[PDB]
DNA sequence: CGGGCTCCTCTAGACTCGAC
DNA sequence: GTCGAGTCTAGAGGAGCC
């Protein structure tokens, strides 16, 4: 409830206060995010794409539609599944043929409760299906890894196992809310009914080239939902403070000034401003503008990593005074040693 | 009545107004003067023709002084310039005690007794001084150390930003930034315009008495010489020449050896204030402020030498107070100066990026003739340098993909750490091409870009690489002849042109010049200058590319060409932006205070008299381009804009240097108005009605009127009928070389002529054993006097009477400017004087009082030019200002909404800058009732 | 048509020559965008947030969603009114001064009846009245320049003024395609007539200080079509090459491996694809390649995808650390240390 | 025989200094 | 100690003004 509250007042969720819900915050019928949100989750975006695509040489982003046209009057797309399978013919050429290789895709997925919207991450990796089971365990192993190492309390993201109607094995991720456990991703092994139920007939487009013999894939699907991580994430990381990873915090640095002189402290701002900005440190242009202790608690709940305050002294020698969300200290340190000390700090994350 | 008319039938002054300026009892011309008159009239075709009455004017002007007009001048600039006489006499006179053996590292102002010892001040509190200041370059436009000499101490200066070393200082400027001085008060210096913008209250809006003398301004009036002369000089010192041993350049070193002699000056190699830091000039500061010391003893030695000569050869006292008055220019500005800049310079960036993106695809394109041997078949590129150099030397499980993942990091490592037969400065693109390389800029470079970015197209290979194409034949180079093309078809012609030359020598072709602008003589620089659009537009010039290729590159050019000679002088301009403390009352108080605006003023660094003719030269403000519909940055002066509260009254002289022409020959003819051809032409028109000569003549010739101002002072000063045929072809490509021919000899069939009377003047003066202005009486420099040049610089000489006669009436505008200013109180002052225009910041409430006492200037002044001359009557037709700008921008019409690449909006979108108006007498005298008082 | 056959053979473009008609592309009809094709447009909407949101103290991004509620529901033909919703909450974070804007990259829906997906980037900002047309002049040239700037031939990226029924100024630029122009971005001078209308009532909630006057802002709006800009970018890009821009082409580099041996070469080439991606520059890694074909032919396939630079680690990388790198610009090769790969890369992109 | 000024970029040449 | 890449200089041609 707290936490609800100082996501609406420092503009991580919009909406009135009393417009806040949980279920339609876990249901998608939420009115959207504020800017700190949607930073968040960009952040959150980009570093499951490093993760995921970037970072090997199979998994490859794909552009499903939000549509379904043609009969089945098309309809919302409730996975992200079938954009995948629909790519999966003509992208083979991508991969010469070649068996693993994966689609993944962060997108809009339409589900009925009104309507809600739920941004999900998927990755569809096509699997010989002798090696299915092992596959499973190793994007099972990565992407809990994945969700524990921003976490401050690794524990509350869980992890278990259950099979579906048919019976196939998978996988099921979870995180620990305070009111209770909610699923944040799940893992299945389809296998290849999907498959030939999209592609009747012909069997040799949909075989690939495992150990110089042709093979017919089992679709592995993880799926995990953003929305709900960016959620965890702000319960998780909760003296009012949101000690967010440094690699999802929104905004960085709090730049401020002082006493007079306004116009050259100012242009020694927007110099700094500027410099930050130039080498992809996120920056609150605070000195455009209350006591220290305000500003200090407002950067806390905003999830600032450092402040920066110029001052007369600034001007003299060059000192700006800097201080740390994580630990309540506050230093003295150079103007041109700042940019290195972000960029390190971030870095060491 | 008050019309009254001369025995040639011209219209002359109003009675009341003739009465007041020439008094009575005059002389008639009498008989045969008016015979004379009377046959050249109606021989050259002018007799009889009546012109439409003008309105008389009555006024009643100012009680003027004396007992004639020359009197009334004499004693006006006397009484201006009498102070800063006694000034300059305190300074002659006295000498100095002998410099401090060791300075003052100190803040402010210290004053120098006997023996070297320094006690603090405030100011110097001396009306006479000499002074040189001293500007780290590197650390930006505040001064660093300044010194000042007095007739009884010697004084230094060094500013808080030597003493104190800071992390970071303003990089905009203000009135405590400068050095503090300031009942009237006279410095000199050897520049002492750069000495004067660096003053504390010189920048505040309200005027003071203070006053500068200038040392190149003396130099060049007692004995200077020409840029040719300059030149010869130069070529010299490392038919007649005894005009070397009695001239020296504006360098302080030559003007102390030719003014005071003896051991030569040193100046500091290490150049601690141009290529220096600040530590260097707080290490070196006992060195630096001993050369300051030198410097300013040497310009007092050399103002002592100068200051008699200079008063005996310019005797008038107008001459002095004139100059007196021409170096105290102020031009007042705001925030749109920076707005202006910045967008200037973003224009520039985008015009000049979209520019280089053709070239440098053209260039990439063109690497790949490379292989193959290929270009040595292309036309263009046979001739670059294609060779190459060398390069030179001296499902896996967690643990498993953990282990993978060091071996590869550290095989990587490995590899990193060969760097030992590695020269440590990377060869440059090793692999591309010669020209490539030269083209790309090297990586060290703290402004990197990629690709060929060095290149532009007024380089060497910009014409080579879009297949530029005259006529169907190729572009080519030669050193010997600049650009030219080849055209096929030698047996080893059938193409009429600059000729075949077997100078260059291209197997299997002939070569042919680009027809130049100037004549078969000069030589082509670059197929991208704007004489080829026209050429381009006309299909003779094509671009290999094709489409708008080509078009594009020279609009570009045009575009930009303006801002690329002259970002550095714009954007280095000093502006010291005044606090609110600063600014008068009315200016805040006004409706129109911007309290988030700034509001500043520059200061032009004017040499008052750097001209063999008395000129004023600046770099910046007498070479700002007027608002083009295709230059970027070119509303420079429209960036002038007066306060809130205060707008720019001012005006131009109509016709002015063919009227002292015409003056001058009717004086000699017969003494009276219109006695000659050229007089009567010039007398009889209207600039409302464009029946002017240089409209008449724009209207004769499809020539514009800017271009017939051209063609006129050409034809005036020397220029022969092959310059005329060559101004006409460029400013009207329609005209062939027969029709360009015709009008050459239809305007200069009757030059016993029209013109013949201003010429036998013009050259009398001249050929004077010491020639001397008509009107205020000031000699030529010592260098182009009969005895030392002879009848060598004729065309220079001749031209100065006039010029110079220019630069006497701009001296008389000033005074009589200065004294209807003073005694009247209007609340104004000096803003700027270009060549033949003065501007003046005048506040809002008497901008027409302001018109009315300009008119009255020009009155008087064209009336002392007749009266000088022995003519005694001034035409109605020249009497008054055709149009008194009063305008809050600076620009040359007070509708022009200076519309430009980089302020496409205009200057009334853009900016709350509303048009102006231009007045003539009568709209003026109806406005201000006649009268000048309030 | 010989540009969406490269498009779509090297998975720019997704379906066959039916939906591959310039009216599907244009229409949004088409199938979705290959994996080339999602990265190109991806670094266009980086490089459009770089410009608009992030070298902007009074940009923040906004959420809209995809569907709005109310009076059955019905997808979004625009994020204008999305961003309009925010417009009260985000007063706050400027502390009520004007200007300001929210931008949002997304997918609007418009019907073809069938439904064409158009990608859209959209900046909403709240103008006092009196610098209005000031501030619509700035972001036209701000937008055309941004336009240019990406453009092998800038001239084909055009202004045109134009007024709506009710009078309104507003611009519209256009890229002109071999048929025709297309309109690539609209800004509109709206009044305060959507912001009154969407909050009925008290006024004195939209006040917003201009300088130390409260007034209520005009609602300058720029709409501008990403789907269509990139297929622009890819008419302007097209010896077969996409000259597409450093910052735009969707692989910055190829990886490549010479003759043997194998074994270290590959540990070489992973460790340098490693590194690579870890600073931040797209890789396509061709040593893993099997089918293995001859210079040319890598030569021209890396060039359709808008291929900037070749590495080759041979088996001298493996004795003096030098790799042959082959540029698309001048088809020229040069050698260069394996340890100075990654700077120049971050330069050569970072400085273009 | 246009005159009087101003300053700029590009290129060739001489010179200087550092790495092999 | 010998040669190849930075640095300064000077001339040439273009482009602003009155
Ligand atoms: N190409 C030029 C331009 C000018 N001048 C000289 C002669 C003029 O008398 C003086 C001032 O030039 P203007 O262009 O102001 O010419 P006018 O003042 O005579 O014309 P206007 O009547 O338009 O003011 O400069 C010249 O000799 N050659
Ligand atoms: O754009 C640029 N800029 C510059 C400027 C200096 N450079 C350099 C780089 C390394 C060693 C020496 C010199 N590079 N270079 C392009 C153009 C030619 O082709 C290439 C290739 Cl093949 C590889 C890399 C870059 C380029
Ligand atoms: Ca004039």
């Amino acid at each position: 409830e707290a936490l609800l509250e100082i996501c609406q007042r420092r503009h991580f969720l919009s909406g009135s206060k009393q417009q806040l819900s949980r279920d339609s915050l876990l249901s998608g019928c939420h009115p959207g995010f504020g800017p700190l949100g949607v930073e968040l989750r960009k952040n959150l975006a980009a570093e499951w794409w490093t993760s995921v695509v970037v970072f090997r040489e199979q998994v490859f982003p794909v552009d499903a539609l939000h549509h379904k046209p043609g009969p089945l009057s098309g309809k919302l797309r409730e996975n992200l599944l079938h954009g995948a399978l629909e790519h999966y013919v003509n992208c083979l050429d991508l991969v010469n043929k070649r068996l693993p290789y994966g689609l993944a895709q962060i997108g809009v997925c339409f589900h009925p409760v009104s309507i809600g919207e739920k941004t999900e991450a998927s990755l569809v990796w096509f699997t010989p299906p002798r090696t299915s089971n092992q596959w499973l365990d190793f994007w099972l192993r990565h992407r809990l890894q994945w969700w524990r190492k921003f976490a401050m309390s690794p524990s509350n993201f869980s992890s278990s196992d259950c099979q579906d109607e048919e019976g196939r094995k998978g996988n099921k991720l979870y995180y620990n809310f305070p009111w209770g456990k909610e699923l944040i991703e799940t893992l299945w092994n389809l296998g290849d009914h999907e498959l030939l139920h999209m592609y009747p007939g012909n069997v040799s487009k949909l075989h690939g080239r495992d150990g110089r013999k042709n093979v017919v894939p089992c679709v592995l699907s993880v799926n995990g939902d953003l929305d709900r991580g960016m959620l965890a994430y702000l319960y998780d990381s909760f003296r009012k403070v949101l000690k967010l990873h440094p690699c999802l915090a929104p905004i960085k640095v709090a730049l401020d000034v002082g006493r007079g002189p306004t116009l050259e402290l100012r242009q020694v701002c927007q110099g700094l401003f500027n410099e930050l900005l130039e080498n992809g440190i996120s920056v609150w242009p605070g000195y455009l503008e209350s006591s220290l202790e305000q500003l200090y608690s407002k950067y806390d709940e905003m999830s600032i990593l450092f402040t920066v305050l110029v001052t007369e002294t600034t001007l003299e020698n060059g000192l700006i005074h800097l201080r740390s969300r994580d630990t309540t200290m506050k230093e003295m340190m150079h103007i041109s040693k700042l940019k290195d000390f972000l960029i390190k700090y971030i870095s060491s994350a | 009545g008050q019309l009254r008319h001369n025995p040639l039938d011209i219209q002359m002054l109003s009675r009341g107004l003739h009465e007041q300026i020439f008094g009575q009892g005059g002389e008639m011309p009498g008989e045969a003067a008016v015979r004379r008159s009377v046959e050249h009239l109606q021989k050259h075709g002018l007799w009889g023709q009546p012109a439409v009455p003008l309105p008389d004017v009555e006024l009643r002007l100012p009680p003027l002084y004396g007992d004639n007009l020359d009197q009334h001048f004499r004693l006006l600039a006397q009484k201006q310039s009498l102070p800063y006489l006694e000034a300059a006499n305190l300074l002659l006179q006295a000498q100095l005690p002998p410099k401090p053996p060791a300075w003052a590292w100190a803040e402010g102002w210290t004053r120098y007794g006997p023996e070297g010892e320094a006690v603090p001040v405030a100011i110097p509190e001396e009306r006479a001084l000499v002074f040189d200041v001293e500007v780290c370059l590197a650390e930006g436009t505040c001064p660093t150390l300044a010194v000042a000499i007095s007739p009884s101490a010697w004084y230094s200066w060094c500013s808080q930003r030597l003493v104190e070393e800071r992390y970071s200082w303003t990089s905009q400027l203000s009135p405590a930034d400068l050095i503090p001085l300031e009942q009237e008060q006279l410095v000199v210096g050897h520049n002492v315009s750069f000495d004067r913008a660096h003053i504390r209250e010189q920048y505040l809006i309200q005027g003071s008495r203070m006053r500068f003398l200038d040392t190149m301004s003396m130099h060049m009036a007692i004995s200077g010489l020409s840029s040719f002369q300059r030149s010869l000089w130069i070529a010299a010192k490392q038919s007649s020449w005894d005009w070397l041993d009695i001239s020296s350049v504006n360098s302080l070193a030559e003007v102390h050896r030719l003014y005071v002699g003896g051991p030569p000056l040193e100046k500091e190699p290490r150049e601690l204030f141009v290529k220096g830091t600040m530590k260097d000039i707080r290490e070196n500061f006992q060195d630096l402020m001993q050369y300051c010391a030198q410097d300013v003893w040497a310009t007092h030695e050399v103002f002592q030498q100068q200051l008699p000569l200079f008063l005996e050869r310019c005797p008038h006292p107008v001459t002095l107070a004139g100059m007196l008055e021409m170096g105290v220019s102020y031009l007042p500005v705001n925030q749109n100066w920076e707005r202006y800049l910045a967008e200037a310079q973003g224009t520039y960036e985008e015009l000049q990026r979209e520019m280089k993106k053709s070239l440098m695809d053209l260039a990439n394109d063109a690497c790949q003739l490379l292989s193959g041997e290929r270009y040595k078949e292309d036309p263009w590129l046979w001739d670059l340098e294609w060779d190459l150099q060398e390069f030179k030397q001296k499902p896996c499980s967690e643990e498993e993909e953990f282990q993978q993942d060091v071996m590869a990091r550290a095989c990587l490592q490995k590899l990193k750490g060969t760097t030992e037969l590695l020269p440590k400065r990377p060869q440059h693109l090793p692999g591309h091409p010669g020209w490539y390389r030269k083209l790309c800029p090297r990586l060290d470079d703290p402004a990197w870009t990629p690709g060929p970015s060095l290149l532009s197209l007024q380089m060497r290979v910009t014409p080579k690489l879009m297949a530029l194409t005259w006529d169907g034949f190729p572009l080519h180079y030669s050193e010997r002849h600049g650009w030219g093309y080849l055209v096929p078809g030698r047996r080893d012609s059938y193409h009429h042109g600059n000729g075949p030359y077997n100078d260059v020598d291209i197997p299997g072709c002939w070569f042919f010049k680009l027809p130049h602008k100037d004549g078969n003589s000069c030589n082509v620089g670059s197929p991208f200058a704007k004489d080829f659009l026209p050429k381009m537009e006309d299909g003779t010039l094509q671009a290999g590319p094709g489409g708008a290729s080509g078009p594009r590159a020279l609009e570009i050019n045009k575009m930009i060409s303006f801002w690329r000679n002259a970002h550095k002088r714009i954007s280095s301009q000093m502006v010291v932006w005044l606090p609110r403390s600063a600014l008068p009352r009315a200016v805040i108080r006004h409706p129109d205070y911007d309290e988030e605006g700034l509001y500043g003023a520059i200061l032009p660094q004017v040499v008052t008299a750097s001209t063999i003719t008395r000129r004023a030269v600046e770099p910046t403000w007498l070479t700002a381009s007027n608002a083009r519909p295709d230059r970027v940055g070119s509303e420079l002066k429209a960036m002038v804009q007066a306060p809130p509260g205060y707008t720019l009254v001012g005006a131009d002289v109509d016709s002015q240097e063919l009227w002292i022409a015409a003056v001058l020959g009717d004086a000699h003819f017969a003494g009276m108005h219109g006695c000659t051809a050229f007089g009567w032409m010039t007398l009889q028109g209207r600039k409302s009605r464009g029946t002017d000569l240089h409209s008449k003549t724009a209207t004769t010739v499809g020539i514009s009127r800017e271009h017939a101002k051209i063609f006129n002072y050409g034809r005036i000063y020397g220029a022969g009928q092959p310059f005329a045929e060559r101004l006409l072809m460029q400013f009207n490509h329609r005209l062939t070389q027969q029709e360009a021919a015709e009008k050459a000899q239809q305007m200069y069939a009757a030059t016993g002529g029209t013109e013949s009377e201003m010429f036998n003047k013009l050259e009398s003066i001249a050929t004077s054993d010491i020639p001397r202005t008509p009107v205020l009486g000031c000699c030529i420099s010592r260098a182009l006097e009969p005895s030392a040049v002879q009848e060598e610089f004729m065309t220079s000489r001749v031209n100065w009477v006039v010029q110079s006669s220019a630069v006497d009436y701009l001296h008389l505008m000033l005074v009589a400017m200065k004294w209807l200013f003073e005694e009247f109180a209007i609340d104004g002052r000096f803003c700027i004087s270009i060549h033949d225009e003065v501007r003046y910041l005048v506040r809002e409430e008497d901008r027409y009082r302001a018109a009315l006492a300009l008119q009255i200037t020009n009155l008087l002044t064209r009336c002392m030019f007749a009266y000088k001359l022995g003519l005694n009557d001034l035409p109605q037709s020249v009497a008054f200002f055709s149009a008194v700008d009063i305008d809050r921008c600076l620009r040359k019409e007070v509708t022009m909404d200076c519309k430009t690449p980089s302020n496409p909006t205009g200057m009334e979108r853009r900016y709350g800058i509303p048009q102006g108006e231009a007045l003539d007498i009568y709209q003026i005298i109806e406005l201000t009732k006649g009268s000048l008082e309030k």
